[PDB]
């Protein structure tokens, strides 16, 4: 548990790093890895959500759209980039566009759960 | 007039790192046509030339980057960056592209340091 919480961390680096830089395939194996690894956690840890949101983001730069779809409608609600990345999609696909608004109208109009984060690719 | 050019390169960075394409076009484009007249050397001109080439490879457009990124591979690394990554995409100019990145290698190996975003180490 002492060096459970570092490896995460260090993973959130490496991927935040792989993505910064035209490294797809990279990314896409890192954020596999960690949303397989983030699964013995409670969904209630903001470590979940930010693996769920990573895999989705790096799933839809590769071009996999109907994957990073579903990853994202899995757990839309729970994290704002989620909610990015599903909306992306459906505009993308034309298919589930009535949640896509359910769900952003809800978040915007709240704005002006996990809302913020550092994270890259984080919505303003 | 260059904090003009400064700030909508910065507006650039933050749009591109937004993940939101085909807006950073049009900046990239006002950026390369404002600053080939000023200089043809510069920094500022390098890096326009860096960021419009990434803006036209990551919106799919490809056979226009690759000859932007082919006139000017040899002033900065990231260009010849991109340069190589559309060559490779579209499967052309593989030789010049081998040669920049091996003279780029051996600068590094003999006894370039631009922050810009995604920028290769």
């Amino acid at each position: 548990d002492d060096q459970a919480l570092s490896t995460i961390i260090q993973l959130q680096d490496c991927i935040q790093q792989a993505i910064q830089q035209l490294n797809y395939s990279t990314a896409e194996f890192l954020a596999e890895l960690l949303y397989a690894e983030c699964s013995i956690l409670d969904k209630s840890s903001v470590y979940w959500s930010d693996a769920v949101y990573l895999y989705a983001l790096s799933l839809f730069l590769n071009k996999s759209y109907h994957t990073a779809f579903q990853i994202s409608k899995e757990f839309k609600e729970y994290h704002l980039g989620i909610a990015y990345i599903f909306g992306r999609c459906a505009l993308q696909l034309s298919q589930g566009v009535n949640e896509a608004i359910l769900t952003l109208l809800s978040i915007i109009n709240v704005f002006s759960m996990v809302l913020n984060s550092n994270l890259v690719h984080i919505p303003d | 007039a260059l904090s003009t050019i400064i700030q909508l390169q910065d507006c650039i960075q933050q749009a591109i790192q937004q993940l939101n394409y085909s807006t950073a076009e049009f900046l990239a484009e006002l950026l390369y046509a404002e600053c080939s007249i000023l200089d043809k050397s510069s920094v500022y001109w390098s890096d326009a030339v860096y960021l419009y080439a990434l803006s036209l490879f990551l919106n799919k457009s490809y056979h226009t980057a690759f000859q932007i990124s082919k006139e000017f591979k040899e002033y900065h690394l990231g260009i010849a960056y991109i340069f190589g990554r559309c060559a490779l995409q579209l499967s052309q100019g593989v030789n010049e592209a081998i040669l920049t990145l091996l003279s780029i290698i051996n600068v590094f190996s003999s006894n370039l340091n631009s922050n810009l975003v995604h920028i290769p180490d």
